[PDB]
């Protein structure tokens, strides 16, 4: 058994080479084939290549041209490269394993890739205060607003993970600016308001900002 | 061999023939494992409850093993014995060669090892029928495919390119 | 492109109903077809290998079937976590990996009015010029929504967007986000700022609303 953890550059320039790394820990890297899978927004799975520490290589024939990966079993990586990127190689990028050759039983949370021309920008957060609009029979509303960038993904907890029933995380929407902005929300009791302190906590990877944002309510 | 005397007419399957002083036997395309002494497949990593009664290794498979909590390990197939992590017959347990390798004599209804030897060696009387005596082997090997012959390459025959072709044979 | 089909690409099903789907490979693959599930924003799961092989803790309400090129995966009684897209993906003699398609299951379930909420822009943000009012729509169903924005009564349109969550994992409902933007200069302009939603689980129209400066 396997954990998998991929880490890429977020964002990369066309006709630059893609590199993305996919950190193990658990058993040894030998005993499992390694194989990166992609899939774009909304679109189904492309299996990109398999190997194993062996030195075996088994790409897959639509992309074999501009990929190779490699494993360093000293340092527990797993990693590809892609070359000559374009636009539709954006994608989420799955880096999965298994002792078979023949399915994947053991995945990665996975990675987005941006390809673009675009410089990174990190998010403003802003709090979305409970007040009485924000209260229903005994169920008050609270979230944070992450607004104003650039490329996706940014991941949304509360409380450091406590708090996990009630929250909804919605998709981002693109805005005319040519920037991403999303809100988290989430529901709890209006008798724990005043009790509780409530904190999202904001990473976006590609621009490495992280920020925690205590959202107060409102008296009115 | 354990099973069926392996011969130039013999079809490797997914593998080719090769040729020592005393046998023929198959070797495996790339990096495929043999499950028998004519079939080459691919071989799992790991042995678990998914990957069960598949080949882990040339003459090998995944095998339950009914212990204190069920277990799996790469297990050699009936008539085969791991030594030194590698599954070689039964019958060849305590046998050493040097310059080759013990099979089973197919000349003897009983089961038994015996020497072959690296193409250069023959079975030396004088030292335990080991490969120590200096010795010629014939090669059986037809080598029918285009501008190939039978070739010694590292202590086996095989069929390769002739004279002045590499990679098809050009 | 190697062509693999999955059937339906979509279904709507109750919970506790029988769920079929089927796959058909590119070419005979004998056993070598295997079922994946993938929830909403999450890797996929294998649930099925070598076309009838349970995964270890996979509920027994999952199953496969099929040999050679056609191939069927089975939902005995659905279940609200069930939700997701279902891949099939073959495994051929040049050992390439081929995912089929997909099949999106979704949860038919009763009419659910949304929790409507409103929220002000916050004081950091109209430091920089900005305001950005947002209504929430919380757990409803159907998933078709309309969210009308009025400042001061007056209906807005072309300066807001919204987005709506998957289906939930656990109530089969959705939830959905609209963001009203307007400069800091338009927003002190004005009093009442409310969102209506109109909505299937509703008999008239909800509308929550907030005065600037009321707090």
């Amino acid at each position: 058994q396997v954990q998998l953890q991929e880490s890429g550059p977020g964002l990369v320039k066309p006709s630059e080479t893609l590199s993305l790394t996919c950190t193990v820990s658990g058993d040894s890297m030998s005993s499992y084939y390694w194989s990166w899978i992609r899939q774009p927004a909304g679109k189904g799975l492309e299996w990109i290549g398999r190997i194993s520490t062996s030195g075996s290589t088994n790409y897959n024939p639509s992309l074999k041209s501009r990929v190779t990966m490699s494993v360093d079993t000293s340092n527990n990586h797993f990693s590809m490269r892609l070359n000559s990127v374009t636009a539709a190689d954006t994608a989420v990028y799955y880096c999965a394993c298994s002792g078979s050759y023949s399915f994947f039983d053991y995945w990665g949370q996975g990675t987005l890739v941006t390809v673009s021309s675009a410089s990174t920008k990190g998010p403003s957060v802003f709090p979305l205060a409970p007040s009485s609009k924000s209260t229903s029979g005994g169920t008050a509303a609270l979230g944070c607003l992450v607004k104003d960038y650039f490329p996706e993904p940014v991941t949304v907890s509360w409380n450091s993970g406590a708090l996990t029933s009630g929250v909804h995380t919605f998709p981002a929407v693109l805005q005319s600016s040519g920037l991403y902005s999303l809100s988290s929300v989430v529901t709890v009791p209006s008798s724990s308001l005043g009790t509780q302190t409530y904190i999202c906590n904001v990473n976006h990877k590609p621009s490495n900002t992280k920020v925690d944002k205590k959202v107060e309510p409102k008296s009115c | 061999e354990t099973g069926a005397k392996v011969t130039v007419d013999t079809v490797c399957k997914r593998g080719f023939l090769i040729q020592m002083s005393g046998h023929l036997e198959c070797k495996c395309e790339n990096d495929l494992v043999l499950v028998n002494e004519e079939t080459c497949e691919e071989k799992v990593l790991k042995c678990d409850e998914k990957t069960v009664n598949k080949p882990c290794g040339d003459f090998s498979k995944c095998i339950k093993i009914d212990g204190n909590p069920v277990s799996y390990a790469c297990k050699c197939n009936l008539g085969y014995d791991m030594v030194n992590n590698v599954c070689i017959p039964n019958e060849c347990k305590q046998v050493t060669c040097g310059n080759g390798k013990c099979i089973l004599d197919t000349s003897n209804p009983v089961k038994t090892g015996v020497c072959s030897c690296n193409i250069g060696k023959v079975p030396n009387v004088q030292d335990q029928n080991k490969c120590s005596k200096d010795g010629e082997t014939k090669c059986s090997l037809k080598c029918l495919k285009e501008q190939e012959t039978c070739k010694a390459v590292d202590g086996i025959y095989k069929c390769d390119c002739k004279d002045g072709f590499i990679i098809i044979c050009t | 492109d190697i062509q693999m089909t999955q059937s339906p690409s979509s279904l709507s099903a109750s919970v506790g109903d029988r769920v079929t789907i089927t796959c058909q490979a590119s070419q005979d693959i004998s056993n070598f077809l295997n079922w994946y599930q993938q929830k909403p924003g999450k890797a996929p799961k294998l649930l099925i290998y070598d076309a009838s092989n349970l995964e270890t803790g996979v509920p027994s309400r999952f199953s496969g079937s099929g040999s050679g090129t056609d191939f069927t995966f089975t939902i005995s009684s659905l279940q609200p976590e069930d939700i997701a897209t279902y891949y099939c993906q073959q495994y051929d003699n040049l050992r390439i990996f081929t995912f089929g398609p997909g099949t999106k299951v979704d949860i038919k379930r009763t009419v659910a009015a949304p929790s409507v909420f409103i929220f002000p822009p916050s004081d950091e943000q109209l430091k920089s010029g900005t305001a950005s009012v947002v209504c929430l729509l919380n757990n409803f169903y159907p998933r078709e929504a309309k969210v009308q924005w009025k400042v001061d009564n007056a209906l807005q349109s072309g300066n807001s967007q919204e987005s709506v969550t998957e289906q939930d994992s656990k109530d089969s409902t959705y939830s959905l986000s609209s963001t009203l933007t307007l400069s800091k200069a338009d927003y002190e302009k004005h009093k009442v700022y409310a969102c209506e939603v109109t909505h299937q689980g509703l008999s008239s129209p909800v509308t929550k609303s907030f005065n600037r400066g009321e707090c």
